[PDB]
């Protein structure tokens, strides 16, 4: 049967005070399997299920550094969207990203996902073709023009058709 | 394994 992997990432700026709280949660077949929380005593990705303890320290170190980079990305882009929506600084805002893959019995990519939401509203989403973008409003059209010119869709497609499927199968084997 | 968003809004 089919299988799926998804990551949901959120960053929340509270009252503009300090660093956004960043969280990332991964799911395989609708089961949470890893998780990162910036508010933890020492922020690292942690296994949420016993079959993930099969991965060595290098795996954890690596994906933790990916989380570290993502924190910065979310910081910068929260600021950018404050700009696009002409909102005053000092407020509370959330930026979310969901991405991942569905694969068939065949073990091949059935559908990829890469999509972003701001303050609980759709912002920009990669279409099923993994080539074109749905922009939810006029602000998101700015990003879409930039992303069409930068080949962002190809960038995400490289992960969705490569790493995403491979890792999903590795985790299905681990489980 | 998670991925980078990379591209700026």
């Amino acid at each position: 049967g089919p299988h799926s992997m998804r990551y949901y990432e959120t960053a929340t700026s509270r009252r503009g005070l300090g660093e956004p709280r960043y969280t990332s949660v991964g799911y395989v077949d609708d089961k949470e399997f890893v998780r990162f929380d910036s508010d933890a005593e020492n922020p690292r990705y942690e296994p949420q299920v016993p079959w993930m303890e099969q991965e060595g320290p290098e795996y954890w170190e690596r994906i933790t550094q990916i989380a570290k980079g993502q924190e910065q990305w979310f910081r910068v882009n929260l600021r950018t969207l404050l700009g696009y929506y002409n909102q005053s600084a000092g407020g509370t805002h959330t930026l979310q990203r969901m991405y991942g893959c569905d694969v068939g019995s065949d073990g091949r990519l059935l559908r990829g996902y890469e999509q972003f939401a701001y303050d609980g509203c759709d912002y920009i989403a990669l279409n099923e073709d993994l080539r074109t973008w749905t922009a939810a409003d006029m602000a998101a059209q700015i990003t879409r023009r930039k992303w069409e010119q930068a080949g962002a869709a190809e960038y995400y497609r490289a992960y969705l058709e490569g790493e995403c499927v491979e890792w999903l199968h590795r985790y299905l084997k681990n489980g | 394994s998670p991925s980078y968003a990379y591209h700026q809004f």
